């Protein structure tokens, strides 16, 4: 439950360069592909189990 | 000359590439139709 976004999946350290003004990432069909932690601001990749 | 005819013309196998393109397009549109709200408040059952 990331700042309100609720879902399921495996969290992995991201390797894509989020710009400092971005907070979320999306694949095709509005699928949330990545998210940054609201606490440590690290980018995380979301993959369905 | 058969090989030259197949090499010079890139669109020679279009009748065979068309089915693959159609299948890919069908799958792509079926995947993209998930973002449709269909009149609902949102397109994500999690948020709903
Ligand atoms: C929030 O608090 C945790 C633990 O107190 C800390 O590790 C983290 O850096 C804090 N984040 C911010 C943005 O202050």
């Amino acid at each position: 439950n990331f700042n309100g976004l609720t879902g399921t999946g495996v969290l992995t350290e991201s390797n894509k360069k989020f710009l400092p003004f971005q907070q979320f990432g999306r694949d095709i069909a509005d699928t949330t592909d990545a998210v940054r932690d609201p606490q440590t601001l690290e980018i995380l990749d979301i993959t369905p189990c | 000359k058969i090989q030259d005819s197949l090499s010079s013309t890139p669109s020679a196998l279009g009748k065979l590439q068309d089915v693959v393109n159609h299948n890919a397009q069908a799958l792509n549109t079926l995947v993209k139709q998930l973002s449709s709200k269909f009149g609902a408040i949102s397109s994500v059952l999690n948020d709903i």
